[PDB]
């Protein structure tokens, strides 16, 4: 398995990747992780915070 | 009913137009939290405990 | 810019705001520059 650094490279792409995947999933605080929960349940005013 | 004894109906099967509902001058104090007034009626709620 | 309210839709001329007197009579934007200026009148405007 010495061929296996290229494939931790593809892995590295790979799992950073899919990390940008998974923090879509993250609200980061917020009420939905979703945008358009909250452009179809907010009035903009107070949908900006 | 009273504050406590708080009257709980389980609302289904609606085609609901919440837009009437506070545009009717009767209802003094109306908020609402997580969905805006303009675009209640425009959604689908899959119940409504009032 | 001036003119005649009620009394207790006060809160309904600030910006972001949803009712009477914002939808329906006058609506202020968001950014306002400035200042709402609000006394009662009843000595001038009821009778």
């Amino acid at each position: 398995s010495a061929l296996g650094k290229l494939q931790d490279v593809v892995n590295q792409n790979a799992q950073a990747l899919n990390t940008l995947v998974k923090q879509l999933s993250s609200n980061f605080g917020a009420i939905s992780s979703v945008l358009n929960d909250i452009l179809s349940r907010l009035d903009k005013v107070e949908a900006e915070v | 009913a009273s504050v406590y004894a708080w009257n709980r109906k389980r609302i289904s099967n609606c085609v609901a137009d919440y837009s009437v509902l506070y545009n009717s001058a009767s209802f003094s104090t109306f908020k609402c939290y997580g969905v805006s007034p303009t675009k209640l009626n425009d959604l689908c709620f899959t119940n409504v405990y009032a | 810019d001036s003119f005649v309210i009620r009394g207790d839709e006060v809160r309904q001329i600030a910006p972001g705001q949803t009712g009477k007197i914002a939808d329906y009579n006058y609506k202020l934007p968001d950014d306002f520059t400035g200042c709402v200026i609000a006394w009662n009148s009843n000595n001038l405007d009821s009778k």
